[PDB]
Parts: C-alpha cells; structure tokens; sequence
C-alpha cells in the first residue's frame, strides 16, 4: 500500500 | 475459479487513428459476451483508460480515467452497458480532444495497482490486468524491481501495433505478450 502511493506521489 | 480482470486501453493518438481503440473495444465485447454464465457469476471487471484528457479516478492523477468501476455479476446487461461506455468516450474524442503528447501509462498502472488492492484484500482471487497498447517504449518505470515485489497481479500485454514494458513483463510472473494479429483466427 504504503510503497506503491509514495511511487505514484514520486510520479506526480 | 474465480478471476479478476482490470482493462487498460491506451488511448493515444496512434490508438485512436489506426482503429486499434476500435478493436480492443470490438475484442472486449466478443469476449466478454463469450463468458460462461458460471464465469459470469464468479468473476469481476474494470477499466481505465491510459494517455487520457480526462483525469477521474480514485487517487485524483492526472490523464488516468476509470470508465469503468469493478464489476460483477459480469452479466450480459452489465456487459452491453460497460462497452457502450467505451462507446461514447470513442464517439465524444473521434474529433482529437487534447489527447496529443500525453504519457501516463505508469500513474496508469499505478492506480489500478492500488485501486486493485484496495478492491479485493485477502481474496483468493485470479487477478489480471490486460493492456491493450502500441507503444512498449513509453513506460516511464530499478523501479520494476520496486513492482515485481508489490503487484501480486500478472500482467498480460497486447501490442497493437504492427524495452520498459518487456522488462516489467519477464519482472511480473504469468505475464506475456500478445500482437493484435494473434487474438482472434482470421478466417482464410
């Protein structure tokens, strides 16, 4: 969960 | 049994001037209406459009677009409703609405991951995500690695056209990669 959001954050 | 597929169509001008959102969206209904009705009763769908103008989804990224909520019973109403859906967006965007030099097939499949989790938590569920798209260059993702220990889903990949997501691929287990051309038997 936690990983996979700060990747799409990072993305973002 | 019991399977899970999350649709991904990119919707890039080249998807949408070579008719290849046109036979992912003819593709989607033979197979869907083909579905058994033990396998309708068991099974869920979904769909996001990738290199988007319209921005809706759960985690509010931009250019990703779930036309489609996860759905089941996957039933014959449900099924003419969800490609009449996709029917519309084609019918509304033929006209090229601002779709031009878009990439976000990654925030794309990001999404899908955590809408996907979030969706079926400790289930003994098939999951997939079917991709239908013909650039395997645009993926913006070492960070594969970070994918090939979160996504518990197999990945399977359609190349509509005539790397990032080759790697991805091999990365994820059960995944492959299929051409347009070798969906169906053409007849001859």
């Amino acid at each position: 969960n936690s990983k996979l959001l700060s990747l799409l954050r990072s993305k973002t | 049994s019991s399977e899970s597929t999350t649709f991904i169509v990119d919707v890039s001008p080249s998807m949408m001037k070579n008719n290849n959102v046109s036979k992912s969206m003819a593709y989607l209904e033979y197979t869907l209406l083909n579905k058994s009705k033990k396998s309708r009763k068991t099974d869920w769908i979904s769909c996001y459009l990738a290199n988007c103008p319209v921005s809706e989804n759960s985690q509010e990224i931009p250019n990703v677009f779930q036309i489609q909520s996860f759905l089941a019973p996957v039933t014959t109403t449900a099924t003419i409703g969800f490609i009449k859906r996709l029917k519309q967006y084609c019918d509304q965007h033929s006209h090229d609405s601002s779709n031009e030099g878009l990439q976000s097939m990654i925030q794309c499949l990001l999404v899908v991951s955590l809408d996907i989790k979030q969706q079926f938590q400790a289930r003994k569920i098939l999951k997939q995500i079917v991709v239908f798209t013909d650039n395997l260059d645009d993926l913006d993702i070492e960070e594969i690695d970070l994918l090939t220990e979160e996504l518990s889903t197999r990945i399977i990949l359609i190349d509509c056209g005539k790397s990032n997501w080759l790697k991805l691929v091999e990365a994820i287990p059960n995944s492959r990669i299929y051409n347009m051309n070798e969906l169906l038997v053409e007849i001859t």
